[PDB]
């Protein structure tokens, strides 16, 4: 299929995702009320474990067979 | 306790997936126990299911062969008998009409001509219905009002081989469409309604015309925003008088506004590509028309495999819809390669319209041997503004070489806008410079530098012309096809021309004509007719002539199937003149050195300062292709004519030779033609033989294209 | 400069002399909902507010829009009424 | 492309009989490849035939020439006629001879002349034969209504309606008349008995046994004529029980696990009949077990038996006649009597035996 | 292809290939062993190893389709957050496109339906399961996605002024503000919004649209 060094554990695809800039909420202004709050395209605020990108063991889990 | 295989032999016009699948829904399938004593159960259960193909008579034979671990293999054999056949399609109670035209509408069949495959005598339950709703149609539009079946039978010979079909009908009489009576809430335009459901005095009741005017008034109030309306349709019949009054119920919904408009499957062209074409907008009241136009322009781009929209209603909203374009990508552009015949020798090229999606038209291509180079480049912007206007160049440059030698490049610039729905409009401006140098004396291009002023030798290989170009090119075309790959109905037009501004070495002007009409006949479009054309001409303003590197030429592939490329029209004529370069063996007799003291004539093509070409082509599906992809195929027999002159040739001078100046000289050539879009792009495939053919044209029978 | 080929360009509420006339103050949000139809557009930033406007750019000939506004209180009722003929 | 399954071969055998043909009269056309029940009718030293089409002929029946001859097809062009798709049985009673069509018509002509005597329409394709007995004439249609015609008139009296199911054998069962009741057989398999002078029913039975999950499965129709001696009725079907019924109350009497679409003889104390797999039987009328069992003949498609001189005769599909001998159930001899085939009863009456080809041709056999 | 055999050699040459690299191979081996017995032990980590491969191999679909069936047969298992994670990065995969990945082109403007499935997939597996080892990068995705599908958004808008279509541009950049709020699509987009508020003479509801422009700018 291919021969290259470690290609069967990491992600296909780069790591273009880990240069997008972090988010920031816009200021509503005195005497309005903006509708930012209607979304359901929400990101969680989390401090889980885990690594990002490259290293990153996709290799499924072993069952206890 | 589990079966390890399951194998099916001797089914014929059944799939075996067909066969697990009936076998499945009675629990068996790999991996499940199996029972013996069930086996009877499971071969009738397969037998119980060819009833669905007609082979009443059919067997089925289930065999088990234990395996290791107690798995057993499960193998199924079929004794697939002989279909029933229909002997007869009998109709009783019918007074007005021949049983045997009733029946010839029918899709089922009794009787098959031997002279063609009108149907099967086969028989499927499923075209019954369909043939019972024919049959109403055809009573119930010439104004039975009253016909009904009262009942059918379907039987079957003791012997299992033969099918009888019965069907009782009562006529009724015939009834007169007294009059239409359209009422209910129409959110004004009564004046188009009424004019829709206009009827004559004595009219006959007619089934077909009463759907046709519902629906018509359905697609005017889809017109106007209301495209969720009710319409319906209560005749009063009155067997009194045997008058029918037609009383229509309207009631115009909802005006409703389109809130998104959005497209699926457009994985590699940018989302702009589809939303310039369209006519129905955001935020806007809606119309059936517009949104069915931006299908249409979205076929004719020529991007997509199919186009398909779709309407859904905002839920929670009583007033507004979404617009779903869904799009299947077409692999635009084309490529071709190769190497030359006999050193390094090779050829390129690539088009690319849509290129990576952003709606470009780019074009590269290019060769390079001993003999000569030769490279181009083109880019176009099909919106270079938002409304349209086009904007667009090319260059290229040439390099042939023998001796004989013709250096060529050039510019161009090209910005077109459109005048309408369908037509469009261009304009430019072009440069163009020649080299010409040790060119063999002939007469037609002898008499062209004469017109120029220049006076080479007639005997010699050792003058040389050197000229210099400017053009102001225009155009003009009309487009109304179905699709951009395989057309269906529609026509298309393409003028285009060019003229020398003041200033340049040469003085002429050309044009050409590019004509495609498909006519369908088919209602699916399977069947289709082709009518083709092209057009040419051009000439000298002043005393000046036109240059015989821009004449027209005719033959190939391109033009007129079945001659060599580029060898109709006039042949040269070469003057009796030195070896001034070399005297080859086995070549160069034409009016060379040695010998050869007159004139002496040749086969080498020359082309001409006029053309017409035509064709008359007929498009049949191919037979054996699943319509999965019988989109991606065609066949065609086609029936080419073609010819070429040269207007200033004067026969009186060189009498002893063919008169070039006359267009009688029709060449002609018919064959098939198939079609295939390969990876590579368009494969065209061809044999033709040319039936009508003139002295010094060469024939070549079969042509590969890409 | 010149310019030879644009669409028709449609956009917003579609009014008519006849449903302009039928609202009326005091008007609950439904009853100007079922005879105006629902808005395309709104008022996001805090406030009872439907805009109907009426946009039509036929061609090259120009364009024409009426404007009609309608603010109601906290309670869904019709306040204040202001349409404005064309531009 | 596949071929039929099964077919047994001539079997041969010397004949110790010594039949002989005659007669080999064309008709017609015949009815050629479609299923109908042409069959011959003899009465007095004449006999009667038809021809899938109009064309219906009166032979005398000492040398089988013809003594008048008639066509009742009908225009449909400058040049062209409609045919008349004549698929009844013809029989015979006094001064008048009685056919069926399939375009839904009944026919009634004057046996002296061939002139119609008169012509009514019926609910549908009268397929079943007429049969007439002290009253009207009575027909059995593809609707599954069955109708009583005036004999003199051809005005219907009465009608009755019998279900039909979704896919049925191709044909109708003749009523039988006994005691001024009429006991007939349906297409979903019941047998059912009416009074002649309104229809008015008496009993009704089921003897249809498959009760299948599917159409074919399911495919189960009384379709042979049913047959009343001393008060009883017997009856059979496709895939169903050959049964005996009680005449007065329709309770069964004996089931015997039979199927088939022809007709069977009664004599004495026994019955014959041809199976759907074209065996050949005979079993007692006490609770129908076996006599013998004659089993050689598989799928060749016999025709309907008849008994001569005490020897069962039978054709096929090859133009072969077959005789078999209650003796011992041996072939007693064989001819070839036609080229084509048959696919119609024979008839036999007065020491005189005929039966007519699939090609529309009368032979006589003897 | 396969020779018939007990479960456990089938599974040991399909772990083998898997191990050498050998995809196709791996694959056909375990699509044997999962037909041939559907109920031994090895029904799920059959199922785990066919959706890794599958996904390896870029057979996409049939991925998916194997976490269709996973997350149905047993959707109570210890391991869930890894076929969770694994759709939601078989639906980032097949968003991206090669040729024009090479060429430089920005894809952001393309089909977005996949890009909102990865995002759907992925917000189920970080609300769930935030203690799992995935949720990190599946946080990261999820951050890059939703600035992938306000540029769409914004990319729209941009047309809708090109062609003078001012409601849909107004309908455009407020759902942008009511769905995608904190992007940079979204401050982007914003002057989109005044200019087509200003075009049609609501300058009074334009100048809301500038103090929110002023308040947030650099």
């Amino acid at each position: 299929c291919s021969s290259d060094s470690r290609y069967k554990r990491q992600v296909s695809g780069d790591e273009a995702y880990l240069e997008a800039a972090p988010l920031a909420e816009l200021h509503a202004p005195a005497g309005m009320i903006l509708p930012v709050t209607s979304g359901d395209y929400a990101i969680p605020v989390t401090n889980g474990s885990g690594a990002v990108g490259k290293a990153l063991d996709i290799r499924p889990p072993a069952q206890p067979l | 306790p589990t079966i390890a295989s399951i194998t099916f032999s001797g089914n014929k016009s059944v799939k075996d997936d067909m066969l697990k699948q009936n076998l499945e829904a009675s629990g068996v399938r790999v991996g499940e126990s199996l029972d013996r004593t069930t086996i009877a159960d499971i071969e009738k259960g397969l037998e119980d299911f060819y009833y669905s193909v007609g082979k009443y008579s059919a067997s089925v034979k289930a065999v088990v062969t234990p395996l290791p671990r107690n798995r057993v293999d499960l193998k199924l054999v079929f004794q697939e008998g002989v279909s029933a056949e229909i002997q007869q399609i009998n109709i009783v109670g019918n007074h007005a009409f021949t049983t045997d035209e009733l029946i010839s509408h029918f899709q089922l069949r009794d009787e098959v001509p031997w002279w063609n495959v009108v149907g099967d005598r086969k028989y499927q339950k499923q075209k019954l219905a369909g043939d019972l709703e024919t049959l109403r149609s055809y009573y119930l539009d010439r104004g039975y009002a009253r016909f009904n079946i009262d009942s059918t039978q379907v039987s079957l010979t003791p012997d299992k081989k033969g099918i009888y079909v019965t069907v009782n009908i009562t006529e009724g009489d015939q009834y007169k469409l007294s009059g239409v009576e359209v009422s209910g809430n129409l959110a004004g335009h009564s004046a188009e309604i009424e004019q829709l459901t206009k009827i004559e005095p004595g009219e006959l009741y007619n089934g077909t015309k009463v759907t046709k005017m519902e629906d018509d008034i359905k697609k005017l109030l889809g017109r106007y925003g209301y495209a969720y309306p009710r319409v319906q349709s209560m005749p009063e019949i009155n067997d009194a008088d045997k008058t029918v009054k037609l009383r229509v119920n309207v009631d115009a919904g909802n005006r409703f506004y389109v809130r998104k408009i959005r497209f699926e499957g457009n994985d590699t062209s940018k989302d702009a590509v589809l939303r310039r074409e369209m006519r129905q907008m955001e935020g806007a009241w809606l119309g059936s028309d517009l949104v069915d136009q931006g299908k249409e322009r979205l076929n004719r781009l020529g991007f997509f495999e199919t186009v398909d929209t779709d309407t859904q209603r905002v839920p929670g909203s009583p007033d507004q819809v979404d617009v779903v374009y869904k799009v299947k990508e077409r692999n635009t552009g084309s490529f071709n390669f190769g190497i030359g015949y006999g050193g390094v020798s090779f050829q390129a090229g690539v088009q690319q319209d849509n290129w990576l999606g952003t709606g470009y038209a780019v074009g590269i291509n290019g060769t390079k041997n001993d003999y000569q180079t030769y490279a181009e480049l083109s880019v176009t912007n099909p919106y270079f503004t938002v409304d349209g206007v086009s904007l667009g160049g090319r260059l290229f440059y040439n390099d042939f070489q023998a001796d004989y030698t013709n250096k060529s490049y050039g510019t161009d610039v090209t910005l077109g806008f459109p005048i309408n729905e369908y037509n469009s409009l261009r304009a430019g401006l072009g440069y163009v410079h020649n080299s010409l140098s040790n060119m063999q004396p002939q007469v037609a291009m002898w008499r062209y530098l004469y017109s120029m002023g220049e006076h080479p030798s007639t005997s010699d290989q050792d003058n040389s012309f050197k000229t210099d170009d400017f053009t102001f090119n225009y155009g003009w075309t009309y487009n109304k096809l179905d699709r951009g790959y395989f057309p269906t109905d529609g026509s298309r037009v393409n003028l285009t021309g060019k003229v020398t501004i003041p200033g340049s070495d040469n003085e002429y002007y050309k044009v050409t004509l590019d004509t495609a009409t498909y006519v369908p006949i088919d209602d699916d479009h399977k069947w289709v007719v082709l009518g083709r054309t092209r057009w040419g001409y051009g000439d000298g303003l002043g005393g000046k002539e036109m240059p015989f590197y821009e004449n027209f030429y005719a033959g190939g592939s391109s033009t007129v199937r079945g001659f060599q490329s580029n060898t109709i029209g006039p042949k040269a004529v070469y003057f009796p003149h030195q070896a001034s370069n070399y005297d080859p063996d086995y070549d160069y007799e034409c009016a060379t050195q040695d010998g050869a003291k007159d004139l002496c004539k040749s086969d080498d093509a020359v082309g001409g300062n006029a053309m017409a070409v035509a064709s008359l082509e007929f498009i049949t599906p191919t037979p054996f292709i699943s319509d999965k992809y019988a989109n991606s195929v065609r066949t065609s027999f086609f029936w080419d004519m073609g010819t070429v002159w040269d207007t200033n040739w004067d026969s009186s001078q060189y009498s002893g030779y063919p008169d070039y100046s006359d267009p009688s000289n029709i060449r002609m050539s018919a064959g098939i033609a198939l079609q295939w879009m390969s990876p590579l792009g368009p494969l065209v495939f061809s044999y033709a033989q040319p039936f009508k053919k003139y002295d010094g044209d060469k024939a070549e029978q079969f042509q590969f294209n890409i | 400069e010149r310019v030879v080929y644009r669409p028709d360009i449609n956009q917003g509420n579609y009014l008519t002399a006849n449903d302009v006339s039928k609202i009326r103050v005091g008007m609950t949000q439904q009853q100007v909902a079922y005879a105006l139809g629902t808005p395309l557009m709104s008022d996001p930033f805090g406030t009872n507010t439907w805009f109907y406007v009426f946009r039509q750019q036929p061609g090259h000939e120009g364009v024409t829009q009426q404007t009609l506004t309608l603010t109601f209180n906290s309670s869904g009722v019709l306040t204040n009424i202001d349409n404005k003929p064309a531009l | 492309e596949e071929d039929v399954v099964k077919m047994s071969p001539l079997p041969t055998v010397e004949n110790q009989f010594t039949p002989t043909t005659a007669w080999s009269t064309s008709v017609g056309s015949g009815i050629g490849n479609f299923y109908s029940n042409l069959h011959p009718a003899l009465a007095d030293n004449v006999v009667y035939a038809a021809d899938r089409a109009g064309l219906v002929k009166a032979l005398n029946a000492d040398d089988g020439k013809e003594i008048w001859s008639v066509s009742l097809a009908e225009k449909d062009g400058w040049f062209s006629k409609e045919p008349a798709l004549l698929s009844g049985g013809v029989t015979v009673s006094g001064g008048h001879v009685y056919i069926g069509s399939e375009k839904a018509q009944v026919y009634a002509l004057n046996t002296s002349d061939g002139t119609v005597a008169w012509q009514t329409k019926v609910a549908g394709e009268a397929l079943s034969r007429p049969v007439v007995s002290d009253g009207l004439v009575l027909i059995h249609t593809s609707n599954g209504q069955l109708q009583a015609l005036n004999e003199a008139d051809g005005a219907v009296k009465w009608t009755v309606n019998l279900d039909m199911p979704s896919l049925s054998l191709r044909g109708e069962s003749a009523p039988t008349t006994a005691f001024g009741a009429a006991v007939v057989g349906g297409d979903n398999g019941r047998v059912s008995a009416v009074l002649m002078e309104q229809g008015q029913m008496i009993w009704q039975q089921r003897i249809s046994q498959a009760t299948g999950s599917t159409e074919i499965d399911r495919l189960s129709d009384v379709d042979t004529t049913p047959v009343v001696v001393n008060g009883v009725v017997f009856a059979l079907a496709y895939n169903g029980n050959l049964t005996a019924l009680d005449l007065r109350s329709g309770q069964i009497m004996w089931k015997r696990e039979l199927g088939s679409v022809n007709d069977f003889i009664v004599d004495g104390n026994r019955i014959y009949l041809v199976d759907q797999n074209d065996r050949v039987m005979a079993l007692t009328i006490d609770g129908g077990v076996t006599l013998w069992t004659q089993s050689d003949l598989l799928h060749r498609l016999l025709t309907s038996p008849v008994l001569y001189n005490g020897n069962l005769v039978v054709g096929d599909s090859e133009g072969y006649l077959h005789w078999i001998n209650v003796e011992d159930g041996r072939f007693v001899a064989q001819q070839k009597v036609d080229s084509s085939g048959f696919q119609t009863e024979p008839v036999a009456a007065d020491g005189k035996l005929l039966i007519q080809a699939k090609d529309g041709t009368v032979y006589s056999i003897t | 292809e396969v020779p018939d055999n007990p479960p456990n050699e089938i599974y040991a040459t399909a772990q083998q290939k898997l191990q050498d690299g050998n995809w196709r191979q791996a694959i056909t081996q375990l699509e044997a062993l999962d037909n041939r017995y559907p109920f031994g032990p090895y029904s799920q980590q059959v199922q785990l190893d066919l959706i890794y491969a599958y996904y390896k191999n870029a057979d996409l679909p049939l991925a998916q389709a194997a976490i269709d069936r996973f997350i149905r047969l047993n959707p109570t298992h210890p391991n869930i957050d890894y076929v969770m994670y694994m759709r939601g990065l078989t639906n980032m995969a097949l968003d991206d496109s090669a040729l024009q990945g090479f060429f430089g082109v920005d894809r952001s403007d393309r089909d977005p339906q996949h890009a909102r499935a990865a995002f759907s997939d992925f917000s189920k597996l970080v609300r769930g399961y935030p203690n799992s080892q995935y949720t990190t990068d599946a946080t990261k995705r999820l951050v890059f996605l939703k600035d992938r599908l306000a540029k769409y958004e914004y990319s729209v808008a941009e047309y809708y002024t090109e062609r003078g279509a001012w409601v849909a541009v107004v309908n455009r950049v407020e759902g942008m503000l009511r769905d995608y709020p904190d992007t940079q699509a979204t401050r982007d987009a914003l002057p989109l919004m005044e200019n087509a508020y200003r075009q049609m003479q609501m300058n009074a509801q334009a100048e809301k649209v500038a103090k929110i422009i002023a308040a947030n700018s650099s």
